[PDB]
């Protein structure tokens, strides 16, 4: 009883592309060099909006809405940073040497220093940023792994209330199979080989272990700076964040 | 309650 | 080279031959459990095992290719998910146990003698769960193992040209192990990315298991020996 | 050199 399993690869890449959040702006305001309050400011109040989007782009993922409430809230708890994440880097792949968090705010790794701590996380996702542009990943293979981070993060942390022990979510694994599938179907039609699909589906999915990696240590650098407490961070922000620690 | 509920639900 | 020139039945047996033992605890159960003797059950157990798995990587194709200094920073980024892996690899046909060493077996129970451990031990056996509705082989356990060595590190540090060779050498391997073992076509790249989406997992754990382990060096429950103190502190 | 690196260099 789920849509998301008889969609054909053309048709799953459609609605994934079609789902896709919009680009948002940071707030105007020539004023430079950013202090660290300033930064964090602008940096958080960003993420905040595109949370917003996020939402929408989740309900419009195939096989999301199937799920329940409390199955849909577990997975974007989990995996919302990581989301976030990959969206930056995709953004920024033209761009090398800089992350693009909004089309005015162009950042390089100079800027990062601007706010203790973070200047390692800008470097992680600069070079997560070269290894997809020297990967030369394309808009339909982005979608598909982002979509695979939104419903894969948290399905292992599906535990049952009394005794912990995994919860087993076959539509949630069937729905990722069939992502699999139209990523290979994408490399078919991109007209590599049998060898060079599944070596190029290895490599794209090595790379969310940095990703998830890179969302942790962000996490612990937002929690930081809320406890420092410079920066106010949205109520939805925080929950978000509460979720993790 | 979490603002995530509403923005869900819709 | 060599590793690059492997038939993928050369690879598979230099991985197994490359396996470490399993190692017995110190376990004694003339004595009762507390936070501090657990801790130092586990630890002294981790500080033995990094032993033989510096050993062990040595042993991977391609690896002693790497500069020495290649070499330590991968070690330094994958140490814990490796040892979470063979734990859990350990545990798989022990439902609701962790399979620490064959003299010790415990508990998520077991598990809430320590603070904040017990949310490490369900994620550890969730995976072990995990592992066994998957049904994994040894054979694939071994090439996965061998791709957390090779892949932690790797976009933090040319010869990284070689690293991702390597990697594909591997990823052909796990396929070939597939398709001997009668899976179609689709089912190999479906069952590829089900064995490396759990990675994303057990860096997560291990991510996770760093923070506790650091919380425990300074609450100074426990003495922890000088390379696991190294081997903690390249994280921070 | 740490640890690591010696018990690698053996
Ligand atoms: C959500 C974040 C807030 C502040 C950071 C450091 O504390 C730096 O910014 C990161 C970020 C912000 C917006 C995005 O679209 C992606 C990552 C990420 C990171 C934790
Ligand atoms: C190396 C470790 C020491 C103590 C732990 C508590 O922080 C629990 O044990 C973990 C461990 C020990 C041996 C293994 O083979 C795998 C994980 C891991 C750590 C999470």
């Amino acid at each position: 009883n789920s849509l998301a399993l008889s969609l054909t690869a053309d048709q799953m890449v459609s609605a994934l592309l079609d789902a896709e959040p919009p680009i948002l702006y940071s707030e105007y305001d020539p004023t430079r060099p950013f202090s660290e309050a300033s930064m964090m400011g602008l940096l958080t109040n960003l993420a905040d909006r595109e949370l917003v989007h996020m939402i929408n782009w989740a309900k419009r993922v195939p096989g999301f809405v199937d799920l329940t409430l409390h199955d849909q809230v577990h997975l974007l708890e989990c995996a919302w940073l990581e989301i976030l994440m990959i969206g930056l880097v995709w953004r920024s792949m033209e761009h090398p040497g800089k992350l693009l968090f909004a089309p005015n705010l162009l950042l390089d790794r100079n800027q990062g220093k601007c706010v203790e701590g973070m200047v390692e996380i800008f470097d992680m996702l600069l070079a997560t940023s070269s290894r997809f542009r020297m990967m030369n990943l394309q808009g339909e293979e982005f979608v598909c792994l982002k979509s695979i981070i939104l419903l894969n993060s948290g399905v292992y942390t599906f535990l049952s209330s009394t005794l912990k022990s995994l919860e087993e979510k076959d539509h949630i694994h069937r729905v990722l199979d069939k992502i699999t599938d139209t990523l290979i179907h994408l490399m078919a039609k991109a007209g590599l080989t049998l060898q060079q699909q599944h070596q190029r589906l290895a490599q794209l999915l090595l790379i969310l272990s940095h990703i998830r990696h890179m969302s942790n240590k962000g996490m612990e650098h937002l929690y930081s700076m809320k406890c420092k407490n410079v920066v106010p961070l949205s109520d939805l922000l925080l929950e978000m964040l509460d979720a993790h620690r | 309650h979490k603002i995530l509920h509403r923005l869900l639900q819709d």
